[PDB]
DNA sequence: CGCGCGCCGCAGACTGTCT
DNA sequence: AGACAGTCTGCGGCGCGA
C-alpha cells in the first residue's frame, strides 16, 4: 500500500492511480517510469550478464513479435525453435548449446463480471527466454543446474533471499520441469518456470527427416531434448521492489522509508548536489564530474539544478526513496581543499573524500557489489 | 555338523584350531556370578550353520601360520632395511648437479645423469614450492652406494597443467629389469607418506609392491607425547613426574633427531621459501635449500638407523611390521566429479555465508543510526559501544541549446585543478584515513579501502563476535550482555547501564527471581549458570525454540542463523583441507586393459587418485592418524561438503569392497576382561551384554541401567561410554545438567550408590569390572598389549610416572588392541590376495573399517576373503589368552559393503545439495552369510 | 549482391538465401538476423542511448506499450511518449526544456496481400519553449548528423535533406546513400501545440511548463531513427577485393576471436578459458573459436573472422607455454604481431576507448 | 569421556610510520 | 620526536570424528 504510493511519487511504478496488484502482476499497468525503464535495463542487462555473455555456447536470438499466418507471441520459445537448425551451423554442431533472448510477450487478460475483456485487454511481460538443447541423456543434470543457477541469480541482488523459493512440477504429458516464486506479502507468485520439453516440438515443426536435426553430443549424434527457461523481469522488478523495501520490527523506532535496492540493479547510483557558497565555480566542478561519470558509466542524477534544497536534510529522504546510493555535495570548500561529502545509502554518516579518485571507488563500490 | 555351543552360541566347528583343552570345570564361578543381580535368563537364540572349507594353512597352527604370513610377506623389506642399516655412506657431494631427472653422485661427488635409482632400499625426502603445490618441486634420495637428487624440470620456464601427471619423480624401474632384493622395494622418510605423494608409479591402479616407513611412526610406537604430555613438553622446551621428558619427544625431525641422534641441531631455514617463498627465489638459492634438504635426509637416515633394532625388540611380532607397510598403500580412487563436488561446493558455502552476512550488514547499516541525537546512550543493547567520532584531519530562460560546445573539455581541465590540490595540499593526512565518519565499532567491521579483497559494507561482521548479540539477540527479559569478563550466562558446565530502559522493557541486594531483567551496573551478576565460557552461538538452539529466547527482528532470523551457521561450520572448518588434496589424474595409457574395455566407461573423463599421506602411527596407540580422511563428517543433508567420503568412486570396472567391525573397541574389552576372569566367553557379565545381547530385552549392555531419566537411545549409551575411558564424577553430574537438575547431593549420594562397572577398595576390581585386565597391562612395563606383544611407550612406560596420566595408559590397551586387530586384518588380506589369484591388492585406510578396491569380476570372491580374515583374525585374539574357542555371534561381518563408492552405508543417499542423481552411485546391496555358497578358487561357479 | 550473401554465411541475417532478397530487408517483412546481428543491433542501441540519453541529463527514459488499450499495435514511439509528458513534468519540476526517449519495436502496414512489418527504432521527443523550438531543432540535426557519421567508414553517404512538411512547420530528415539509392534513416520533426493538447483536451493549466516563468506552452521535436536501417547502412560501408566488412570497433559484434594453433596439450584450453573469463570480465566480447574440430585451416579462419568483421585474431600456439606471447591479427592491417598474455586486456580497452574518442 | 585434527575472535607488544 | 596504524602472538572459545 504504502510502497505503492512511495514508488509513484518517484516514478517507479508508472502513472496514474489505476495501478494495483492484479493489473500490475497481469501486465496490464500504463507503463513503468523511468526509474522503472532503468531497473528493467539494469535486471535485463545482469541476466544477460549471468546466462548468455558468461555462457560460451549460449547465443542471442531474435523473434519476431508476430507470427504469419497472426496474431503476436505469447512466448519466445518458438522463435528459438524455429532457428535451431540455423543456430546449429554456427555452434558446428556442438550439440549442448542455447539460445537466449529478452522481449516483450503478450497474454490475454480476463477481467470477467462486466466489461469482459475476452481477446482485448491484451497484458505486457518482459520475458527472457533461454531454449537450452540438450543431449537426451543429461537433460535432468541440466535442468537442475539451471534450476540452481537460476535461483542463485534470483537470490543474487535479493535483500531477503529465503522469500525466493523452488518447487518440482510435472507437465500434463509427465515432463518434469520446476517454478520459481517470490513471497510477495500477499502470497508467493510464479516468476520463472523451467521445463523438459523432451523433443516433441523439434519433431513437430520438422517432421520430414530427423537426419538434418541431429547434433553431437561426442561421438555419437542425437535429437536433442528442450529446457526452456522462460523468467518474467517485470515480475521480477516488482519482486525485488518489495523486498528493498521493509515489512509491509520491534522497538524499532526507525522510519527511513528507503527503498534499499541492490547496487547492481540499483536505477540510479549517485546523485550530485552544489553545498552552500558562491554560484559559478561550483556548477563547473559538477559538470565536470557529471562527464567523468558519465564516460565512466555510472547512471548520475544531477540534482545541482534544483535551488529549493529542501533544508539539505528532506533531499535526503527523497534520494533514498529514489534508490541512491550515493549523496554527493560540492561545498565552496571543494575550491580550498578538493574534498565532497557522501552521504550513502544506508549508515547516515557524512563522509569527506577527496574528489580525485572517487572514479576507482564508485567502480570499484559498484563492481565488488556482485561478490558478497 | 553339531552346534557345538556349550551354553551359548559358539562357532560351528573347528578346522584350524584343533580339539583340546576342552574345558577347565571352573564353570561355576560364572554361573553364579552371572546369577548374581539377574542376567542369568536368556532366550539363547541359535544362528545358522556355517560350513566352510578354509584354505590350507602353513603353519598348521595359528599364532604360527600368520607368524609364517608376516615373514614371507615382510622378507624382502626387511632384507632391504637390513641392507640400507649397514654403514657404508660417503660424503655429501660438494655441488649439486642442476639438472632435470635422477642424477647420481658416487665418489668424488661426479654426477652422472641416470634414468632411475637402481637401489632396493632408499632414503628419501621431497621439499615443495608452495606456489602451485601440486607439483613436487625438488627431491633427494640417498641409499648405501651413492646420492641421488631429482629437480623436476627447473632448468626451462614453462606454464604448466595443474594435472600433475608426470609431475611426480619415477621411483619403480620395469620389472623386467630388477636386481637378482629383487622387484621388492623399501623407501624410508621422515612423514614418508608426504614423499610417496610424489611419487609417479604411486597412483597406477596396479599393484607396485614398494612399501615405505615413516620415522614418525616409528618415533611414536617407540616413544611419543600423548595431549597434555605433548603440550607440557612444548612449556618444558603432570605433578612430581617429569622424567619422561628425557626420554619423550615432539614428531617433528629435529627432536626426533635430538632426542634419538642426540648429535648437532638441526636448523631450518629462516627464509622458508618453500613454505614462505616464491618460485624465483626458490630457483637462487637452490644450493642451499638442496643442503639442507640432504642435511635432513642424512638426519632421517640415522634416525632410522637408531630406530630399526629399537623398533623391533618393542614390536617383536612380524605381523605388526607387515601391517604397518600394508597401511601406507592406500590409494582413494577418484574421478572428474571430484573437482565438480568442489566448486559445488564451495559455491553452496559462498551462497550461505553470503545469505547471512547480508543479514547481518543489514543490521550493522540499521544500527549505524542512532548516532545522531545520541539515542544509542539511551538503547538497551547498543550503549556499550563506544561511537567515536574522528575528524579528517586535513530561470533564466532557455537561453538557447547553444554551439561550439567543443570548449567543455574547459570544465574538464577545471576538474584536474582539483586534482592539482592533491600536491598543493592534503599532505597534512597522506595515509588514507578508514572511514573516520562511521561509528568505531561499525569502523572495525568493515575491510580496509586498501584491501584487494575489500566488499562494501561491514563485510567483516560474522556470527560468534562480540557485537553480533547486541546487535539483536535476547534471552527471557533481561536485554544486556555485558561479556566484559563473562557472557550472559547458560551453556552446559558452569563456571552508565539505563535502569529506565530495564524497566521499560520488563514484561548482597539479591533477586526476587533469578531468571528476568537484569540489574545494577555490576558485572558480577550473582554467577549464575556458566559464566566464562558461554559463547551464545550454537548450544541455545534447542533452547530458542519458545520464549526464553529470541531475536530482534523476527522470530525466525535467530533460528535460521543458528541453522545456516550449523549447516556452514564443518567446511568452514576443512575447506582449505579438502580443496588442497593431492589429485594425478591418469592418462588413457596409464589405466588398465579392464578399464578402458568396461562398459560406462566416461571417455574425456579424469581418473586419479588422491593417496591420503596419512600417518601410519600418529598416534601412540600406534592408531593412523589423517586429519582428514580419517576424521571426515559422514555424509549428512544438513552440513555443507558432508559427501567428501562418497566423492572416493571405483574407477569403471571396479568396486570397493569393505566392512566394519561390530563394536571393535567394547568386544575387545568384554573378551580381555572375559578371559581375565575365566575361561570360557561368556563368563563376564559385560561379556554377555556384549555377546549375545539384544536391545529388546534387557540383555543389552547400556537397557540394563538404571537409567533414572529412562532413557536408552542417549541417557543410557553416554553413561556406559564415559564410565569407561575417563570415568568422571563430572560426567556423572552431566547426567543431573541433562535432566532431574535438582537436589545435587540426592545426585551424588546416588552416583556413589551406583556399583555397577565400580569398584570399592576391597586393590582390585570385584563383580563386573573388566577394567582389571587393563590395569594390569598398564603396569607390567613388559611388551604390553595381550595379542602379538607391543610395548606403550618409554615415555609412558611405568617408573617414568608413578600416579599420572592413568586414562591414557588404560585406554591405549584397548586402542593398541584395535591396532593389532587392523594390521592382524590387513596381514590376512595380503596372505588372501596373493595366495589365490585375486587382482586388486588394493587397500584404503580407514580406522575400525577396511575398504578394498576389487575388479568387478572378483566383487564377490574378495568378499568371502575378507570374511574368512574377519574369522582368522578373531581367532588369534581367542588363541591368545585362555579362550580356546570363539563364539558364533562376532565370527563374520554383520555385513561386507560391495559399492562404488566410499560411505557408511550403500543403502544411503548423501542428499548434502538434495540431489543425489547429480553423479552415478546405485545402492550397493551388501552381503551377510550369502557368499559362503562360493569358493575362493577363481575357477568356480 | 555479394553483400547479403556474406551476411546470410556469417549469421548477420538469418533465413534462407532466396528468402531475404533486398527490398524484404528496407521492410520489417523479413526473418530477422543473426546473433551477429543481434549483438550489433544491440550494441547500435546502446551507443544511441549513451549519446541521447545519459550525456544530455534532462533526457528521461519512458515505457510505451506496443499497443493502444482501447479505441491497436503502435507504429510509432512519439504517441507512445506523449501520454507520459505531463508525469514526466513533476519530475523535472515542470522545467519546460526537456526530453523523453526510448527505443522500441514498431509495426507497419506492407503492401496474405498485406503483411506486417516490425523494425526497431529509437526515438526522442524534446518538448521546448515555442521560440527556441527551431534552435533546438537545428541543435538535434547536427548532433544526431555527427552521431550517423562518427561510425561511418564513409561519412560522405550520410547526409540530410529539408522536407517542410505542410503539417509541421520545420524538419529535416536523414539519408544512407545505398548502392541502389538514397534511403531514409532518421526524421527530424518540429509540431506545436497540435496533438499535444488534443490529447489532454481543455485548460492547458495543467500541460504548460515554466521556462522564465510565463509558464509557455510546449512545443514538441519528434527525432526518430530506424536502427535496422542503421545497421544495413552500416553493413554496407563495411564492404567495399578481399571480404573484409570492416565495422568500427565499437560497433563490431565480436571483438576479438580467440583459437589455438598446434594443440600440443590440453593446457591450451585451460589458459583459452583463463583468457576467456579475463576477457569477459572486463566487458569484450570474444568468439571461442578454440575448441574447433581439429584445426581445419588458418587463412580460411582468417577469411571467416573477416567476413564476421571480428577486430582482432589471437591464436595460441606451443610457444604461449614458455612466454605470453600469442599471435594477434588485425583485421584492418592484415598485420600479425608476438604480444603477450597480460597486456591483451588493456590493449583491447585502450583500443576501443581510442576508436570511440575519435 | 580419552584423545587426533582443524579454525576464528580479541587484548598486548614490536615496528613503522608520520607531521 | 611524540602520538596512532599494521602485523604477529598469545589467550580463549568453537567444530568434528572412530
Amino acid at each position: 500500500a504504502l510502497l505503492e504510493i512511495c514508488q509513484r511519487r518517484h516514478f517507479l511504478s508508472g502513472s496514474k492511480q489505476q495501478l494495483s496488484r492484479d493489473s500490475l502482476l497481469s501486465g496490464c499497468h500504463p507503463g513503468f517510469g523511468p526509474l522503472g525503464v532503468e531497473l528493467r535495463k539494469n535486471l535485463a542487462a545482469e541476466w544477460w550478464t549471468s546466462v548468455v555473455v558468461f555462457r560460451e555456447q549460449v547465443f542471442p536470438v531474435d523473434a519476431l513479435h508476430h507470427k504469419p499466418g497472426g496474431k503476436l507471441r505469447e512466448n519466445l520459445l518458438h522463435g528459438a525453435l524455429e532457428h535451431y537448425v540455423n543456430c546449429l551451423d554456427l555452434v558446428n554442431k556442438r550439440l549442448p548449446y542455447g539460445l537466449a533472448q529478452i522481449g516483450v510477450c503478450f497474454h490475454p487478460v480476463f477481467d470477467t463480471k462486466q466489461i469482459r475483456n475476452g481477446v482485448k485487454s491484451i497484458g505486457e511481460k518482459t520475458e527472457a527466454s533461454l531454449v537450452w538443447f540438450t543431449p537426451p541423456r543429461t537433460s535432468n543434470q541440466w535442468l537442475d543446474f539451471w534450476l540452481r543457477h537460476r535461483l542463485q541469480w534470483w537470490r543474487k541482488f535479493a535483500m531477503s533471499p529465503s522469500n525466493f523459493s523452488s518447487s518440482d512440477c510435472q507437465d500434463e504429458e509427465g515432463r518434469k520441469g520446476n517454478k520459481l516464486y517470490y513471497n510477495f506479502p500477499w502470497g508467493k507468485e510464479l516468476i520463472e518456470t523451467l521445463w523438459n520439453l523432451g523433443d516433441h516440438e523439434l519433431l513437430h515443426m520438422y517432421p520430414g527427416n530427423v537426419s538434418k536435426l541431429h547434433g553431437r553430443d561426442g561421438r555419437k549424434n542425437v535429437v536433442p531434448c528442450v529446457l526452456s527457461v522462460n523468467g518474467d523481469l517485470d515480475r521480477g522488478m516488482l519482486a525485488y521492489l518489495y523486498d528493498s523495501f521493509q515489512l509491509t520490527t520491534r522497538k524499532k523506532n526507525l522510519h527511513r522509508k528507503v527503498l534499499k535496492l541492490h547496487p547492481c540493479l540499483a536505477p540510479i547510483k549517485v546523485a550530485l548536489d552544489v553545498g552552500r557558497g558562491p554560484t559559478l565555480e561550483l556548477r563547473q566542478v559538477c559538470q565536470g564530474l557529471f562527464n567523468e561519470l558519465l564516460e565512466n558509466g555510472i547512471s548520475v542524477w544531477p540534482g545541482y539544478l534544483e535551488t529549493m534544497q529542501s533544508s539539505l536534510e528532506q533531499l535526503y529522504s527523497k534520494y533514498d526513496e529514489m534508490s541512491i546510493l550515493f549523496t554527493v555535495l560540492v561545498t565552496e570548500t571543494t575550491l580550498e581543499n578538493g574534498l565532497i561529502h557522501l552521504r550513502s545509502r544506508d549508515t547516515t554518516m557524512k563522509e569527506m573524500m577527496h574528489i580525485s579518485k572517487l572514479k576507482d571507488f564508485l567502480i570499484k563500490y559498484i563492481s565488488s557489489a556482485k561478490n558478497v | 555338523l553339531d552346534i557345538q555351543m556349550l551354553s551359548r552360541g559358539l562357532h560351528e566347528q573347528i578346522f584350524g584350531q584343533g580339539g583340546e583343552m576342552p574345558g577347565e570345570a571352573a564353570v561355576r564361578r560364572s554361573v553364579e556370578h552371572l546369577q548374581k543381580h539377574g542376567l542369568w535368563g536368556q532366550p539363547a537364540v541359535p544362528l545358522p550353520d556355517v560350513e566352510l572349507r578354509l584354505p590350507p594353512l602353513y603353519g598348521d597352527n595359528l599364532d604360527q601360520h600368520f607368524r609364517l604370513l608376516a615373514q614371507k610377506q615382510s622378507l624382502p623389506y626387511l632384507e632391504a632395511a637390513n641392507l640400507l642399516l649397514q654403514a657404508q655412506l660417503p660424503p655429501k657431494p660438494p655441488a649439486w648437479a642442476w639438472a632435470e631427472g635422477w642424477t647420481r653422485y658416487g665418489p668424488e661427488g661426479e654426477a652422472v645423469p641416470v634414468a632411475i635409482p637402481e637401489e632396493r632400499a632408499l632414503v628419501f625426502d621431497v621439499e615443495v614450492c608452495l606456489a602451485e603445490g601440486t607439483c613436487p618441486t625438488l627431491a633427494v634420495a640417498i641409499s648405501p652406494s651413492a646420492w641421488y637428487s631429482w629437480c623436476s624440470q627447473r632448468l626451462v620456464e614453462e606454464r604448466y597443467s595443474w594435472t600433475s601427471q608426470l609431475s611426480p619423480a619415477d621411483l619403480i624401474p620395469l620389472e623386467v629389469p630388477t636386481g637378482a632384493d629383487w622387484q621388492e622395494q623399501l623407501v624410508v622418510g621422515h612423514n614418508v607418506s608426504f614423499d610417496r605423494a610424489h611419487i609417479r608409479e604411486q597412483y597406477l591402479i596396479q599393484g607396485s609392491r614398494m612399501r615405505f616407513l615413516d620415522t614418525m611412526s616409528m618415533h611414536m610406537a617407540i616413544s611419543g607425547l600423548s595431549s597434555f604430555q605433548r603440550s607440557l613438553w612444548i612449556a618444558a622446551k603432570a605433578i612430581s613426574s617429569w622424567d619422561w621428558l628425557d626420554i619423550s619427544s615432539v614428531n617433528s625431525l629435529a627432536e626426533v633427531h635430538r632426542l634419538y641422534v642426540g648429535g648437532p641441531p638441526l636448523e631450518k631455514e629462516p627464509r622458508e621459501l618453500f613454505v614462505k617463498g616464491t618460485m624465483k627465489d626458490i630457483r637462487e638459492n637452490f644450493q642451499d635449500l638442496m643442503q639442507y634438504c640432504a642435511q635432513d635426509v642424512w638426519a632421517t637416515h640415522e634416525v632410522f638407523q637408531q630406530q630399526l633394532p629399537l623398533f623391533l625388540e618393542r614390536c617383536p611380532h612380524p605381523v605388526t611390521l607387515a601391517g604397518m607397510l600394508e597401511m601406507g598403500v592406500s590409494y582413494l580412487p577418484v574421478n572428474q566429479n571430484w573437482e565438480r563436488y568442489l566448486a559445488e561446493a564451495q559455491g553452496t558455502y559462498e551462497e550461505l555465508q553470503r545469505e547471512m552476512k547480508k543479514s547481518l550488514m543489514d543490521l550493522a547499516n540499521d544500527a549505524c543510526q542512532l548516532l545522531s541525537g545520541e539515542r544509542y546512550k539511551e538503547d538497551p543493547w547498543l550503549w556499550d559501544l563506544e561511537w567515536d567520532l574522528q575528524e579528517f584531519k586535513q530561470d533564466q530562460e532557455d537561453l538557447g541549446p547553444c554551439s561550439e560546445e567543443e570548449e567543455f573539455q574547459q570544465d574538464v581541465m577545471a576538474r584536474a585543478c582539483l586534482q592539482k590540490l592533491k600536491g598543493t595540499t592534503e599532505l597534512l593526512p597522506k595515509r588514507p584515513q578508514h572511514l573516520p565518519g562511521h561509528p568505531g565499532w561499525y569502523r572495525k567491521l568493515c575491510p580496509r579501502l586498501d584491501d584487494p579483497a575489500w566488499t562494501p559494507g561491514p563485510s567483516l561482521l560474522s556470527l560468534q563476535m562480540r557485537v553480533t548479540p547486541k546487535l539483536m539477540a535476547l534471552t527471557w527479559d533481561g536485554f544486556p550482555l555485558h561479556y566484559s569478563e563473562r557472557h550472559g550466562w547458560g551453556y552446559l558446565v558452569p563456571g552508565v547501564c539505563p535502569y529506565r530502559a530495564i524497566e521499560s522493557l520488563y514484561r548482597p541486594y539479591n533477586d526476587v527471581d533469578i531468571p528476568g531483567c537484569w540489574f545494577f551496573k555490576l558485572p558480577h551478576k550473582d554467577g549464575n549458570s556458566c559464566n566464562v565460557g558461554s559463547p551464545f552461538a550454537k548450544d541455545f538452539l534447542p533452547k530458542m525454540e519458545d520464549g526464553t529466547l529470541q531475536a530482534g527482528p523476527g522470530g525466525a532470523s535467530g533460528p535460521r542463523a543458528l541453522e545456516i551457521n550449523k549447516m556452514i561450520s564443518f567446511w568452514r572448518n576443512a575447506h582449505k583441507r579438502i580443496s588442497s588434496q593431492m589429485v594425478v589424474w591418469l592418462p588413457r595409457s596409464a589405466l588398465p586393459r579392464a578399464v578402458i574395455r568396461h562398459p560406462d566407461y566416461d571417455e574425456e573423463g579424469l581418473y586419479g587418485a588422491i593417496l591420503p599421506q596419512v600417518v601410519t602411527a600418529g598416534t601412540i596407540t600406534r592408531r593412523a592418524v589423517e586429519p582428514t580422511w580419517l576424521t571426515a563428517s559422514n555424509a549428512r543433508p544438513d552440513r555443507v561438503g558432508s559427501e567428501l567420503k562418497a566423492m572416493v568412486q571405483a574407477p569403471p570396472g571396479y568396486t570397493l569392497v569393505g566392512a566394519d567391525v561390530d563394536s571393535q573397541e567394547l568386544w575387545i574389552a568384554a573378551v580381555l576382561g572375559d578371559a581375565h576372569f575365566a575361561g570360557m566367553h561368556g563368563c563376564t557379565a559385560f561379556g554377555w551384554m556384549t555377546l549375545q545381547g539384544r536391545k529388546s530385552r534387557g540383555t543389552d549392555l547400556h537397557s540394563k541401567t538404571a537409567t533414572t531419566v529412562g532413557i536408552s537411545r542417549e541417557h543410557a549409551k553416554i553413561f556406559n561410554y564415559g564410565r569407561i575411558y575417563g570415568a568422571g564424577q563430572p560426567f556423572a553430574e552431566r547426567l543431573l545438567m541433562q535432566f532431574n537438575h535438582r537436589l545435587t547431593q540426592q545426585e551424588a549420594a546416588e552416583k556413589a550408590q551406583q556399583m555397577y562397572a565400580a569398584t570399592k577398595g576391597l586393590k582390585g576390581g570385584t563383580e563386573s569390572e573388566m577394567f582389571n585386565k587393563l590395569e594390569s597391562i598398564a603396569t607390567s612395563d613388559i611388551p604390553r598389549t595381550p595379542v602379538l606383544g607391543c610395548c606403550i611407550s618409554r615415555a609412558l612406560e611405568p617408573s617414568a610416572v608413578q600416579e599420572e596420566f592413568m586414562t591414557s595408559r588404560v585406554n591405549w590397551v584397548v586402542q593398541s588392541s584395535a591396532v593389532d586387530y587392523l594390521h592382524l586384518m590387513l596381514v590376512a588380506m595380503k596372505w588372501l590376495f596373493e595366495e589365490f589369484a585375486i587382482d586388486g591388492r588394493f587397500c584404503i585406510s580407514i580406522h575400525d573399517e577396511v575398504r578394498y578396491l576389487v575388479r568387478e569380476e572378483d566383487r564377490y570372491r574378495a568378499a568371502l576373503a575378507l570374511q574368512i580374515t574377519n574369522l582368522l583374525t578373531r581367532c588369534m585374539f581367542a588363541y591368545k589368552l585362555g579362550l580356546n574357542d570363539l563364539p558364533q555371534s562376532v565370527a563374520f561381518f554383520s555385513a561386507v559393503d560391495i559399492d562404488r563408492c566410499l560411505r557408511k552405508e550403500v543403502t544411503m543417499d548423501c542428499k548434502t545439495p538434495s540431489n543425489p542423481t547429480g553423479m552415478e552411485r546405485r545402492y550397493g546391496i551388501p552381503q551377510g552369510e550369502a557368499l559362503d555358497i562360493y569358493q575362493i578358487i577363481e575357477l568356480t561357479k
